[PDB]
């Protein structure tokens, strides 16, 4: 009942950084991206995003 | 209203694209009509409704 | 995308953050020198940002000049320093890092993109608004 | 006839504005005489070379040829009246860009505070009624001060 109750037990992956703070709940439950290796004209960010309360903002 | 919106948005995120930013534009009153938080306020509330 | 398409870029880019730099002096000379680059302008010198010991003007007051005198853009620096807020928020110790403009007068801040356009916030976008894209398109062009 | 808008001798709290500070440009601490009033401002090191625990004068003033108006500019180096003090080391053309109180305690406004602007140059000054008189402005005020390494 253990070992079958351990196969829910962190589906298969993760990330979360913990680093970036979020006004929405002070807590710096955050997530953060490396995207825009090229793009256009507008700048390579880095995207942050809060996994509760759902909040994304940018480096700029 | 605001009982209202919670049905609207059950995401809770009251950040949305809408035309007018009013704030900007009232904010601009005060830049041009020189509004300040020492002065006082004189307004007629029903004029407002 | 209700978002501006103009963006100024790379080396335009860069000497405006060079510029926005607290360290920016400018000298008398110069300053005629840098009023004849104008596209426009009142025909009424400005009066100096500092008189003692000796008489001088900053770049954040000659980037104002460049501004339309009654209109502004407010906050959004856009730059990594100070600190993720919380940090800029003690005690309100509230310049330089942050950018805040006033009657087309540029208080503090180090300018970013999302301020230069292309984005959400942007002084362009505004300018667009108020000014229209004619007294804007001359704007532009004289800052560059 | 020279309506100056402050006036007083100032002490050097601090020079090192959080250490990190920057080259031709630095932030001082500093308090007034009275101790009762305290003050932060960006100076210019380069020129005026501060050392820290100095006994500074201060002087505010709107306003130069006398009390009548001048808020223009050509600011035009050619003027002759003596109306200036610019017998006072240092002096600046600035804004006032914040005030802060607090009036939500009930006629309160207890400690309150004035934050101006010389060319984008912050400065913080706290008082009870020292800034009762003034307010946040565009740029008009002169601020000139002397007593350096006094
Ligand atoms: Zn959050």
């Amino acid at each position: 009942k253990e070992a079958i109750r351990e196969h829910q037990m962190a589906k298969t992956g993760g990330t979360q950084t913990d680093l970036f703070t979020c006004g929405k709940c002070k807590k710096k439950n955050c997530t953060y991206t490396q995207v825009q290796t090229r793009s256009a004209d507008e700048p390579m960010t880095t995207f942050v995003v809060c996994n509760e309360c759902g909040n994304r903002w940018k480096f700029c | 209203d605001r009982e209202v919106l919670r049905v609207i948005f059950p995401t809770g995120d009251s950040k949305v694209v809408l035309p007018c930013n009013l704030l900007r534009m009232i904010w601009n009153a005060q830049k041009i009509f020189h509004i300040n938080p020492r002065l006082p306020s004189d307004l007629h509330p029903i004029k407002v409704v | 995308s209700n978002r501006p398409v103009m963006g100024i870029v790379q080396d335009t880019l860069t000497a405006v953050r060079k510029f926005t730099k607290r360290d920016v002096f400018l000298e008398r000379g110069e300053v005629m020198n840098l009023l004849m680059f104008l596209s426009t302008w009142d025909g009424k010198v400005p009066q100096p940002a500092i008189l003692k010991p000796r008489p001088l003007w900053t770049g954040k007051q000659i980037f104002s000049l460049i501004i339309p005198g009654h209109i502004n853009c407010i906050r959004t620096h856009s730059t990594h320093p100070d600190d993720e807020d919380s940090g800029p928020y003690k005690h309100i110790s509230p310049g330089d890092t942050k950018v805040v403009v006033e009657n087309g007068e540029l208080i503090m801040g180090i300018l970013c993109k999302k301020s230069l356009g292309t984005s959400a916030g942007s002084l362009v976008h505004i300018s667009y608004l108020e000014m229209g894209h004619d007294i804007t398109r001359l704007f532009y062009s004289n800052i560059q | 006839m020279a309506g100056i808008l402050f006036e007083d001798i100032f002490d050097v709290k601090d020079i090192d504005p959080e250490g990190k500070k920057f080259d031709r440009v630095s932030r001082l601490h500093c308090e007034s005489e009275s101790f009762k009033m305290d003050l932060i401002l960006d100076v210019n090191i380069q020129i005026y070379p501060v050392d820290l625990g100095d006994k500074f004068r201060l002087v505010i003033a709107s306003t130069l040829y006398e009390d009548g108006t001048l808020d223009d500019g050509e600011y035009n180096p050619t003027d002759d009246r003596p109306s200036r003090a610019d017998q006072f080391e240092y002096v600046m053309y600035g804004k006032v860009y914040r005030i802060e109180g607090d009036e939500t305690s009930t006629e309160a406004a207890t400690r309150l505070s004035a934050y101006v602007s010389y060319g984008g140059l912050l400065m913080r000054l706290q008082g009870d009624a020292n800034n009762l008189h003034g307010f946040e402005v565009d740029s008009r005020v002169y601020l000139l001060m002397k007593k350096l390494a006094f």
